[PDB]
């Protein structure tokens, strides 16, 4: 039986009040939007490089968060240069090791109750939920955005939407699941509201709901080889 | 006004750590190999979590670059001392499995031990140097106990990878002159065994075993 | 045992007519509601009428109520959009009482069926799929306890039963 | 085997409660004797009067009525020095009936800790002042006796579907109002609480009678005399609980009786929970949620919101847990509880209700103070600079709605507090400050209204009796705070509109200075008024804001300037000497109390010695049967929900491991007193027929306890530890047993763990007890640095 | 190269947003929102062509080295040039 793995490439298809593939609004904008009428699982939209996400393991962020706090203009000193150099070196080593286990963890099966990060392939930006800001269109909801580097808000619990599978079971492609941030503690919700500047577009936020993120496989990790020709590649004839 | 008293969940750890140390005391072989793995359906690694507590209490890599001064305050010295002491008896004697479980852990807990003896603890050091003395003494004892007559090279290279040969030989002297400075006006180090004499001596002993797999260390 | 609805498949006689329903429990622990009328015996279809053999994913199964002795079969809904509903039949040799097991996770067609693995009842005579409705069958009373069960022509991945070992 | 009949074995249990009372009355006798001692001492003291009481003469009188004297034999039950009293409890301890032996273990704790149990009981007491105290005592006595007689005569004056019932209907009301009046007095403008009358009333126990009366079922459909009787009982209870903290704790034990959807029954609820940090730290979730469900079910009432406003902020200290918990359930409460006027259509309804409220003529206020309370409670529950509460509350009421309501001309001063201070607590007094506030000119639109309001308030020199106190409070506090927080905040300095509206700042500073000119300023509010002036002056100095020379000179000037007598004396000195004497006696028993606390473990170590030889009891005690059976009893003590007893037994048993044998001058004499009392008491209890004990070495004491099963007790308690205290005591006991690196206990632990497949609970408990600590410490240690 | 397609998509998005910005210019319906949003647009193009970070100084007081060889072609191909000078004269075409 096919199972999910680290490094797999797949899309997400919310089902419920609004059904459609989650996507973005270009590289200049950093807002996740689900488009209901653009397509379906049987009739995918014309453009299909916005809905692709690559699964990544949990990454440490303590040193990165500490460096971010240090970079905030709150403590200026002559001797602070050496401290900032040390913090930058620590962050560099932390990033290098994160990449090392990212290389070493590929192919491992994904089970319910684990922590995963979604990497948008087109924008190369992780999906994150900020815990200090509310949604632009929904006030009681919670803000969802993207970030190039990521933070503690990028960790996502994977949990079953059906009672068929329980925690500890491997995830089988084609099952509806529920995504929960570690810190926000609220499932990703496909709002029924309409964006003013774009017709049909629906905002994606973080609030308690009953929306299931049916994962749809697009390409396995093993097939993801740079030296071969694979679907979705762009080349010149 | 100013209570400065840590969470009760933190406090309950100290008697738990002491109780865990008491079973493993006297080199009771049946327990060092039992706490690590229990041969049950879902065995919990007590040694690994004990190391994880020390790793998290010190900030891990954030505190592994000379940040011991801020993390180590005048209130949690007892807890970290108990943690280090408890870690000591898990690997005392020829407990090879616990040595492998501690040195080859996925986390960077070994780095805190290695950098504990080098980096100072301010403002604790300038105010209470004696606490730094027994802290570094216990770190040195743990570092000696992790080797503990071991012939393999993987543990030695694991310790040496995070610790260049130069600064060990340097800190040997940096732990020497002030030992005589204390005696210049009366040391009385027989009862106060935490004097820099034994502290530097233990590091020298550790370097003696470490040099067997480092062609540059003996220079 | 229905995994999602948390209810036990049951066959009983109401108003002098035998009906197959999904009984509704009345407490938090739905699994503990072990009833004596919910026992079903497995009959693997074989060419030799006196051979029972083992169970395979591709094998054909027949289910017979232990207490009553009736077979589980599908027939056209008199109301008819669930065209087919599950009932009890005394006759056994008909092909209308033949079912197939679809595992939730993909497994080979020549593997031994585990005793307690979730399966989907794939009907074979009509080539439909089992589906749990939500329409109680006893309208004359006040508290619905019995719910009719039907067949969905399109496959659903949430209506997987559980083979509870007795 | 040997099935003793239950009906005959219950007999000893029935004697146990006899022992309880005959031990309890001895405490009353001892405190009576202690009172007589002070009677004599004050009689010999006041006659001479340089006033100090003869403590060295008090001590032997106190110690002669407690033990070791000729007249101390009647206090001892068996008139044999207590030798034969202990053996019955010890023999009953081996019996196989759980509650019987549970009571038997409780008896000996009281028997040994007589000195301790006497001193707290004597220190909790009270006494009468003048003839007024006697009159109050008598009146409360007759009132309570008469009320109790009617309580037991309830079925005669109660309609279950002048006459005696008619006479009672009236006569009960006067006594209830008398009991209510005795609690709290009212002055001209200050409500003070009488701390001595409430103490006398609680000592009497009128609360039990009132609670029993409230418990009686009733029908409010027809008889309103009963309804007002119950309301009067609630009023008395509210007055009883008002002004004190321990009364609230006493009434907290019947919270399950007060889970009713009634109005005044709920009015008692906030009085129970007012101004009590410790009591509100353990609030019940169910009651809080049930109040909101009552709002959603039984209409909109302010009695339900007063409780929430009280519990969210108790003792003036912000409560983060309650603040989060309120909106944890407010979201699911729907729009029935949360009603807000946001759009123009609802704002028109708000204004049309506001005009009629300005008329104050009927049917407008009930919806008016309810909304006021909702907004104020949101403000109070959004303090603490907590992100969760403020983000969730922003949706219900945005800045635009507050601006619209405050800028409207019909905004009465009371409304200005309700929304302006909520705006402060929702946007300004926030950890994550919203930059839209400081980058918008709406704040200046609010300054304009504040300027006009301050001009109105300062121009109130035409009618002093009609001056608005609420408006004065608003001017003195809310504007001052919302300006001080704005200007002093370094983040708000990034706004570029500071230098674009100088003329309004000139008049704003003039008005803030003019507020100081008012003669009605309270001393507390004057500091708030001056803080804003100082902040504005510092901001002007730092930013070089252009200010007229006259106003700057005014600010600089303000900164630079800134028979009966003897009768009263006798009892007044008596009362304050009682505390001194109680403290002195309590101090001079600690060197003695640990003596018998050690006699506990002394007797438990050698229980066979007390009973005469050639007997079955001594035979079973000599083999360790007593401790062995007590171990299985303590195993199940926690099962029957007996936490205090289990803790007091584990702590006492842990004393078997501490081997100690005996300002330094005081410690020497105290230790010698303790040894002198311990030796005589132990020798009296023992009565063995120049002796040395020769205690066995500490190395084998642990092994002896191991053989009795104490190895199993610790493991089983740790697996089934439902409380932190029990688990902590088990850990301390296990540490004490394994001291010195004993190998017998280690091997016993190893064999028990390897021979039981259920050690998974043990190890999971240990794993989780540190995982929680790791989760807490990760969020605790975050300080970075700030340089020297 | 995986970066070339990202660069092309970024350039095309910056072109299409300005297409809608200037489409309503003739009718004069551009407001502060359509002015505030497009205000931050211009800062992106300079660092897209230069490929550097923000120096923290005034945006107009930065003198750069030789521009990128290929991205200059990308702006001309993707019609960014058609709108880069249309934006500057756009407010003059607006009200007033
Ligand atoms: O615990 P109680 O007070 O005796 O009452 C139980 C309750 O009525 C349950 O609803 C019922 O299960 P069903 O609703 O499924 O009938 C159960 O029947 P059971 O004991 O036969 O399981 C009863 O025992
Ligand atoms: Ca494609």
């Amino acid at each position: 039986s096919s199972f999910l793995h680290i490094g797999d490439i797949c899309s997400l298809y919310a089902e419920g009040s609004t059904n459609g593939f989650i996507s973005t609004l270009g590289l200049v904008d950093d807002r996740c939007v689900v488009q209901p009428e653009a397509g379906d699982l049987n009739n995918p939209p014309k453009k299909f490089r916005d809905c692709l996400f690559k699964l990544c393991p949990m990454n440490r962020y303590s040193a990165q968060k500490q460096f971010w706090k240090a970079a905030k203009p709150g403590a200026n000193s002559t001797t602070d240069a050496v401290l900032l150099n040390k913090l930058h070196h620590a962050a560099d080593l932390e990033k290098k090791q994160n990449e090392t286990e990212n290389r070493k963890l590929l192919g491992t099966v994904i089970q319910y109750g684990n922590v995963i990060q979604l990497l948008h392939l087109k924008s190369n930006k992780y999906l994150t939920v900020n815990k200090r800001l509310p949604a632009l269109l929904e006030k009681n909801a919670m803000r969802v955005t993207l970030d190039e580097a990521g933070n503690e808000g990028s960790w996502f619990y994977i949990q079953p939407f059906y009672k068929l599978r329980s925690i500890g079971d491997s995830v089988v492609i084609g099952d509806k699941v529920v995504l929960n941030p570690v810190n926000a503690g609220q499932p990703l919700h496909a709002s029924s509201h309409q964006l003013v500047d774009n017709p049909g577009c629906n905002e994606v936020n973080s609030v308690n709901c009953n929306t299931s993120w049916k994962i749809v496989l697009f390409m396995k990790w093993s097939d993801n080889k740079d030296d071969i020709l694979k679907g979705g590649d762009v080349v010149r004839l | 006004k100013d209570d400065l008293e840590m969470s009760a969940v933190i406090t309950i750890m100290q008697p738990i750590l002491r109780f865990l140390q008491l079973l493993c005391e006297n080199h009771n072989r049946d327990l060092q190999n039992f706490l690590r793995c229990q041969n049950n359906k879902t065995n919990y690694n007590l040694v690994c979590e004990t190391l994880q507590f020390l790793d998290c209490i010190c900030g891990s890599t954030t505190g592994g670059l000379g940040l011991l001064g801020l993390y180590i305050n005048e209130k949690n010295v007892a807890l970290i001392n108990q943690t280090l002491e408890s870690l000591t008896e898990y690997c005392q004697g020829p407990c090879h499995e616990n040595q492998n479980c501690i040195a080859t852990h996925e986390s960077n807990g070994i780095d805190i031990i290695t950098a504990l003896i080098l980096n100072d603890i301010n403002p604790l050091g300038k105010k209470r140097m004696d606490l730094v003395l027994e802290l570094k003494n216990n770190a040195s004892k743990l570092l000696l106990a992790i080797m503990e007559s071991r012939h393999d090279s993987e543990n030695a290279e694991r310790i040496l990878y995070n610790m260049r040969p130069k600064e060990l030989v340097e800190v040997i002297k940096k732990a020497y002159m002030q030992g005589e400075v204390e005696f210049e006006d009366g040391e009385n180090g027989e009862d106060g065994a935490a004097s820099p004499r034994n502290v530097g001596h233990n590091i020298y002993i550790l370097a003696h075993q470490l040099a067997r797999h480092n062609k540059e260390l003996q220079t | 045992f229905h995994a999602e609805q948390e209810k036990f498949l049951t066959c009983d006689e109401h108003r002098k007519k035998q009906h197959v329903f999904l009984r509704t429990t009345g407490r938090q622990s739905a699994t503990s509601a072990t009833s004596s009328k919910a026992l079903w015996e497995v009959e693997v279809v074989q060419h030799d009428p006196c051979r029972g053999g083992a169970g395979y994913w591709n094998s054909l199964f027949r289910f017979k109520h232990l207490a009553t002795g009736h077979y589980l079969a599908a027939e056209v809904d008199p109301d008819f959009k669930m065209v087919y509903s599950l009932v009890s039949v005394p006759e056994g040799n008909d092909i209308s009482s033949i079912f197939e097991l679809d595992p939730t996770t993909l497994r080979g067609g020549d593997s031994l069926v585990p005793r307690n693995s979730y399966v989907r009842l794939r009907h074979l005579c009509t080539n439909t799929w089992v589906h749990s409705t939500n329409i109680p069958i006893d309208k004359e009373e006040e508290k619905p306890v019995m719910l009719k069960i039907g067949t969905s022509p399109l496959k659903e991945d949430k209506e997987a039963f559980a083979i509870v070992p007795v | 085997p040997e099935k003793e009949d239950i009906m005959v074995m219950d007999t000893k249990l029935k004697i146990i409660e006899i022992l309880q009372f005959i031990l309890n009355v001895r405490l009353d006798y001892r405190i009576s004797c202690l009172l007589c001692i002070f009677k004599r001492e004050f009689d010999e003291s006041n006659s001479q009067s340089p006033g100090a009481l003869d403590f060295e003469h008090i001590e032997e009188q106190a110690e002669g009525i407690f033990g070791g004297s000729e007249e101390n034999t009647p206090l001892d039950l068996d008139d044999h020095g207590g030798r034969t009293f202990l053996r019955v409890l010890l023999h009953l301890t081996m019996h196989d009936y759980p509650p019987l032996v549970s009571g038997a273990l409780q008896l000996l704790f009281r028997h040994f800790s007589q000195r301790q149990e006497v001193l707290q009981a004597f220190k909790q007491v009270q006494l009468l002042v003048t003839s007024q105290d006697v009159d109050n005592y008598k009146q409360i006595k007759q009132d309570l006796d008469q009320l109790r007689s009617i309580v037991e005569k309830s079925e005669l004056w109660v309609y279950k579907g002048e006459s005696t019932s008619s006479y009672n209907y009236r006569v009960v009301k006067e006594i209830l109002i008398r009991l209510s009046k005795l609690c709290v007095q009212e002055s001209a403008s200050v409500r003070k609480s009488r701390k001595q009358q409430q103490r006398l009333l609680r000592n009497m126990g009128a609360h039990a009678v009132v609670l029993e009366l409230l418990q009686i079922p009733y029908e409010k459909a027809e008889d309103t005399k009963m309804q007002e009787i119950m309301r009067l009982a609630h009023e008395f209870l509210q007055n009883f609980c008002a002004g004190n903290q321990q009364n609230q704790a006493l009434l907290h034990k019947h919270i399950n009786l007060f889970l009713n959807p009634g109005i005044l029954e709920a009015v008692t609820m906030q009085h129970i929970f007012m101004n009590n940090f410790q009591l509100c730290s353990e609030i019940n979730e169910r009651v809080v949620q049930h109040f909101v469900h009552c709002i959603e079910t039984h209409g909109r009432n302010v009695q339900y919101i007063k409780f929430l406003q009280t519990i969210v902020k108790a003792e003036g200290k912000f409560i983060k847990k309650c603040q989060d918990m309120v909106m944890a359930e407010l979201v699911n409460s729907g729009e029935d509880v949360l009603v807000f006027y946001n759009d123009r259509a609802s704002f028109q309804t708000l204004i049309q209700m506001m005009r009629s409220e300005r008329d104050r003529m009927d049917e407008n206020s009930p919806l008016f103070m309810y909304h006021i309370h909702l907004v104020e409670l949101l403000a109070v529950c959004t303090e603490g600079k907590n992100v969760y509460t403020e983000i969730k509350c922003n949706s219900l009421l945005p800045l635009d709605d507050i601006v619209r309501v405050v800028t409207h001309e019909d905004c009465i001063p009371e409304v200005k507090i309700a929304y302006i201070n909520f705006l402060n607590h929702c946007y300004v007094d926030t950890e994550v400050e919203m930059k839209e506030i400081y980058t918008s000119n709406h704040m200046w639109k609010l300054f304009e209204n504040f300027l006009v309001d301050i001009c109105r308030a300062c121009n109130n020199t035409s009618d002093r009796k009609h001056a608005d106190s609420v408006l004065e409070k608003y001017v003195t506090e809310i504007v001052m705070s919302i300006v001080t927080t704005f200007f002093s905040s370094p983040f708000s300095d990034q706004s570029t509109t500071l230098q674009t509206r100088q003329p309004v700042f000139v008049q704003l500073l003039q008005g803030v200075f003019r507020v100081y000119h008012c003669n009605w300023l309270m001393p507390s509010q004057k500091a708030s008024v001056e803080s804003c002036i100082r902040v504005l002056s510092d901001v002007a100095k730092s930013r070089a804001i252009a200010i007229p020379v006259d106003l700057d000179s005014q600010v600089n000037n303000l900164f630079l300037k800134s028979s009966v007598l003897a009768a009263s004396r006798d009892y007044r000195n008596i009362i304050e000497r009682l505390q001194d004497i109680v403290s002195a006696l309590e101090d001079r028993l600690r060197p003695l109390v640990q003596a018998e606390l050690s006699v506990l473990v002394d007797v438990l170590h050698r229980p066979e010695l007390l009973f005469p030889e050639n007997t079955d009891a001594r035979r079973k005690c000599e083999s360790g049967g007593f401790i062995c059976k007590l171990i299985k009893h303590t195993k199940q003590l926690l099962e029957e929900n007996e936490e205090k007893l289990c803790i007091k037994v584990l702590q006492t048993l842990r004393e078997m491991m501490t081997k100690d044998r005996g300002p330094p001058l005081r410690q020497l004499e105290d230790h010698k007193r303790g040894e002198a009392l311990r030796q005589i008491l132990v020798n009296r209890y023992y009565g063995n027929i120049s002796t040395s004990r020769g205690e066995m070495s500490l190395a084998e004491v642990q092994c002896h306890l191991d053989k009795e099963g104490a190895s199993n007790l610790v493991i089983d308690l740790i697996m089934n530890a439902s409380s932190d205290r029990v688990f902590h005591e088990s850990i301390l006991l296990a540490i004490a047993l394994l001291e010195g690196g004993n190998t017998t206990i280690q091997h016993s632990f190893f064999c028990r763990l390897t021979e039981d497949k259920k050690s998974e609970k043990f190890f999971k408990v240990f794993y989780d007890r540190m995982k929680v600590a790791q989760q807490e410490i990760k969020a605790t240690v975050t300080v970075n640095t700030s340089d020297l | 190269s995986p970066a070339e397609v990202r660069d092309l998509d970024f350039a095309n998005d910056a072109s299409k947003v300005l297409g809608s910005i200037a489409g309503k210019l003739e009718k004069g319906t551009i407001t502060q929102n359509e002015r505030r949003s497009v205000t931050k647009l211009l800062e992106d193009l300079v660092y897209f062509v230069t490929g550097g970070t923000n120096s923290g100084q005034d945006v107009l007081e930065v003198v750069f080295s030789k521009p990128n060889r290929e991205r200059q072609k990308l702006m001309r191909e993707q019609n960014i040039l058609k709108q880069i000078f249309k934006l500057l004269q756009a407010p003059f075409t607006d009200c007033g």
